[PDB]
């Protein structure tokens, strides 16, 4: 019995609720599924007695996994968690529903990928479909998760004498005026929000600091949307999406001066 | 650094697992060492950050006053995945260096890119696992740049395919890897009670007590409870007997007292926190016993 086979065996056991039920109900050798491989059943045969501990170990696994659903939310989407906790959604019922769809997967240190899959799963929850303001808040937090994940191994880009879009900032065009919740977090999920679009910029001051939300003008969002690929500083001022063919100067220079200050763009030099 | 040695004795402290429920109960200047669970200050590995930016503030606030020890749990140290890919070398190794920790301790469990599979899975006591785990322990200690201790594990089911006893496993592990031991006395007591043929006397004589750097004193569940190792109640008297006996045989570098976290550690426990001075009595008794066998 190699140690890796004993670990691989249990790793298969506590991810499939079907295999756990036949183990709990059957203590007899062949009454538990002999469909387990002979090498596997050999390791199951050691647990013939003290099968009570098996149900206790599996129950503690899913208990911690249900709690990790909340820890992943606190890490990635702390404001969405406070909004969901204020409207009283059974996050335990949503944890079990989410984890069973993933076959009780242990994300481990992959907390941002955990939270990203959680926010996507919660975006389709029927309980949350009646709360469009929170659904807008969670998509904002999902961009923050994608901001961190996009900075794990970012594609390096030199100066290249062109306006470049960095990897330390993202933009989110909201559906509701989420700034009312960001400026008054005690009202998260509790108050009502107008359905006006906002351009909130998720940016990191330093690489070892908490991401911050701030609003930018629609013209600054136009400059950020045109810098998806780095532009030649002259084509960018031309690329107002066929609306303007003239350089605005200080009208658009100060906007670019703020974006670089927010670690959102890279000026050409 | 070429050869890691046991540091000079630095004293007794508490584990600071309650990041909030301990600063106000913290008293006087008697305790100048506190343990730090590196998992709580850990940042996600699918992110670019090493430490939680909220945790960087207290490390600044606490590193100046108290020496802060490291504790690696859920780091997947003795797993089957590549050591370079584990959370130990990607997060726990830099965190201990950032904390300026004199040494670091792990756990004798199993983990492969997973956090909550590690408890209730002790390492298979076999010469095959002795060789594999010692090679990882020596390499991991080399990456830490500090002594690496292995905490004795409390478990209800011994891993199948066990060729030897737990004490011989740890003695063969630290002798082949050159690492050290982190003696959790309460884990020995709960293993002596809930396991057939666990010789408590042979356990202490087998272990290279000259390899113990740190000690853990803790309480447990009372008779009749669902399961044990709750780390909540008062430190049992048999655990106090092991603390006085260990200090009369070897010389550790520190001893820490641990308690439960915020949420219920197991399936069903409580949150109450009103017996704050019982901790002071448990610490003070350890302080007196420490000086009774002081260097
Ligand atoms: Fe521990
Ligand atoms: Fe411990």
């Amino acid at each position: 019995m190699e140690a890796e086979q004993v670990w691989k065996l249990w790793r298969r056991v506590l991810r499939d609720e079907r295999l756990q039920a036949q183990l709990f109900s059957a203590t007899d050798a062949t009454h538990w599924l002999s469909g387990f491989s002979e090498s596997e059943s050999k390791i199951l045969s050691v647990y013939a007695q003290q099968f009570d501990r098996v149900k206790w170990f599996v129950e503690n696994y899913q208990f911690r996994l249900v709690n990790s659903f909340l820890n992943a939310l606190e890490t990635g989407a702390p404001l969405s968690l406070r909004a969901l906790l204020h409207i009283n959604v059974d996050l335990n019922a949503q944890s079990k529903a989410f984890l069973r769809d993933r076959q009780w997967r242990d994300y481990g240190p992959q907390v941002y990928t955990y939270c990203e899959d959680v926010l996507g799963f919660l975006a389709e929850a029927d309980e949350l479909q009646g709360y469009p303001e929170i659904l807008d808040l969670m998509r904002l937090e999902r961009e923050s998760v994608r901001l961190y994940r996009g900075l794990v191994d970012p594609e390096s880009l030199p100066a290249d004498n062109r306006y470049q879009r960095t990897s330390m900032a993202r933009l989110y065009e909201t559906r509701f005026a989420l700034s009312g919740w960001l400026r008054q977090k005690d009202q998260l999920g509790l108050t009502r929000l107008p359905e006006s679009t906002e351009h909130v910029l998720i940016y990191l001051p330093t690489l070892q600091a908490r991401h911050k939300f701030t609003l930018i003008n629609a013209q600054a969002a136009r400059l950020y949307n045109c810098l998806e690929q780095p532009q030649s500083a002259a084509g960018l001022f031309m690329l107002i999406n066929s609306d303007s063919a003239s350089v605005p100067g200080s009208a658009d220079l100060a906007l670019l001066d703020r974006l670089e200050q927010l670690n959102a763009i890279r000026k050409p030099l | 650094m070429p050869d890691f040695v046991k540091p000079a004795p630095i004293g007794v402290g508490i584990q600071y697992n309650p990041e909030i429920l301990d600063w106000f109960p913290f008293e006087d200047i008697q305790v100048d060492i506190l343990e730090i669970l590196l998992d709580n200050i850990m940042a996600p590995m699918d992110g670019p950050q090493i430490i939680k930016p909220s945790a960087q503030a207290m490390i600044e606030r606490l590193g100046q006053k108290f020496t802060l020890l490291a504790h690696s749990n859920y780091g997947c140290d003795f797993g089957f995945s590549a050591l370079e890919e584990t959370a130990a070398v990607q997060r726990h190794v830099p965190l201990a260096k950032m904390l300026n920790s004199p040494w670091v301790a792990n756990h004798c469990f199993y983990g492969d890119q997973s956090w909550l599979d590690i408890w209730s899975s002790p390492i298979q006591f076999s010469a095959a696992e002795v060789a594999r785990c010692a090679d990882r322990a020596q390499s991991l200690q080399t990456l830490y740049g500090m002594p690496l201790a292995h905490e004795n594990a409390a478990y209800y089911l011994e891993c199948p395919g066990a060729e030897m006893r737990e004490a011989e496993f740890l003695a063969r592990l630290v002798q082949r890897s050159g690492t050290f031991l982190h003696l959790d006395l309460h884990n020995i007591y709960t293993n002596h009670l809930n396991l057939k043929g666990f010789d408590l006397k042979d356990y202490m004589d087998t272990l290279p007590l000259d390899k113990v750097i740190s000690v853990h004193l803790a309480g447990g569940s009372w008779h009749g409870g669902l399961y044990h190792d709750w780390h909540d109640a008062c430190v049992p008297e048999p655990v106090w007997d092991l603390y006085e006996d260990l200090l009369s045989r070897a010389q550790p570098s520190a001893v820490i007292l641990e308690y439960q976290g915020q949420a219920h550690h197991a399936q069903t426990r409580i949150m109450d926190a009103s017996d704050e001075s019982m901790i002071v009595r448990d610490v003070q008794r350890a302080q007196a016993i420490w000086s009774r066998y002081n260097r």
